[PDB]
């Protein structure tokens, strides 16, 4: 079901990340205990894009209506789909969210046509 | 009785999509009927559709493409009949556009060339296009060509001499996606010289 992250979840996370290509290069980038905590690893990369997809949604607005968080909802309730608090502002943390969700995603890919 | 079919279109308004249902007996009564659809949606849990005459239709970008969906024939709040489909497999493109031959002098042969905004969308973008021509001389007996560019060559050596003919496109999806074809782009007319 790969297939389904290539082909549609994948284009969500493109979009949002075409949005934040210009953030980036100034917040101090000492990770985030987020990623020091939970890492894709090893075959345990389930674990991760769950509490990724679950924290993704700290960043939906109460008015969910506008392509950005549509691409927000779409990434996490699919992410959610496909395997089984606070609010947040800073899109440093939303950036390097994304990538890692996709980073993530590249493992199990890759990691399928070998099992 | 009550039973209905339907195609999606995504990002044919901009990056908005948009599902059409319509009943296949076309005397149905609709004066009384309603279209709904639950599931594999975002910000909401279901969607009215719109009459528009005889069809129902929605445009949303809320459409999930992960998993399937179930569209209901409603009729006040009794569902009459509902299917579960996954509109990633009722996708119809959008019709190709700006036919257009050109015959080369020296190769003797046509260039037929056309386009589709399917291009540069983010989802539906492989698409399987059908190039169907015929003479006008003749009726119903066209020939077809299923290509994956935009771009076909025809030799006049294969082609009738002398004689007009029609020749049009139309996209069916063809990755990842499942659906119909697309209506016909528009016909364009040429002719072949005298051998």
């Amino acid at each position: 079901d790969g297939k389904q992250y290539e082909s549609v979840l994948m284009v969500s996370i493109d979009q949002l990340l075409d949005s934040m290509k210009e953030i980036g290069s100034n917040c101090l980038n000492n990770e985030f205990n987020f990623f020091k905590r939970h890492i894709c690893d090893a075959n345990k990369e389930g674990m991760f894009l769950f509490r990724a997809a679950r924290k993704l949604r700290q960043f939906l607005k109460m008015n969910s209506t506008g392509d950005f968080d549509l691409h927000l909802l779409k990434v996490s309730e699919g992410t959610t789909i496909l395997l089984n608090q606070k609010k947040l502002n800073d899109l440093c943390f939303l950036k390097r969210l994304l990538q890692e969700i996709k980073t993530c995603w590249n493992k199990i890919l890759m990691g399928t046509k070998e099992h | 009785d009550y039973s209905f079919s339907c195609y999606s279109q995504l990002e044919v308004n901009g990056s908005q999509h948009s599902l059409t249902c319509a009943f296949e007996d076309p005397d149905v009564n609709t004066t009384n009927l309603e279209f709904e659809i639950c599931g594999a949606l975002v910000e909401v849990k279901c969607l009215n559709f719109r009459k528009l005459q005889e069809i129902y239709f929605i445009e949303t970008k809320k459409f999930l493409l992960i998993g399937k969906s179930n569209i209901c024939v409603k009729v006040g709040e009794k569902s009459l009949t509902c299917k579960k489909i996954d509109l990633t497999t009722i996708v119809k493109p959008e019709a190709p556009f700006d036919l257009s031959v050109v015959y080369r002098e020296g190769a003797n042969d046509f260039v037929v060339t056309f386009n589709t905004s399917h291009l540069q969308k983010k989802y539906v973008k492989v698409l399987m296009h059908d190039v169907a021509y015929r003479q006008e001389k003749d009726e119903n007996k066209w020939t077809h060509v299923n290509l994956s560019s935009t771009k076909l060559t025809l030799l006049q050596r294969k082609l009738q001499p002398a004689a007009m003919y029609e020749i049009k496109v139309r996209s069916i999806p063809d990755h990842y996606f499942k659906g119909f074809w697309s209506e016909w782009s528009p016909s364009y007319y040429f002719r072949t010289p005298e051998i």
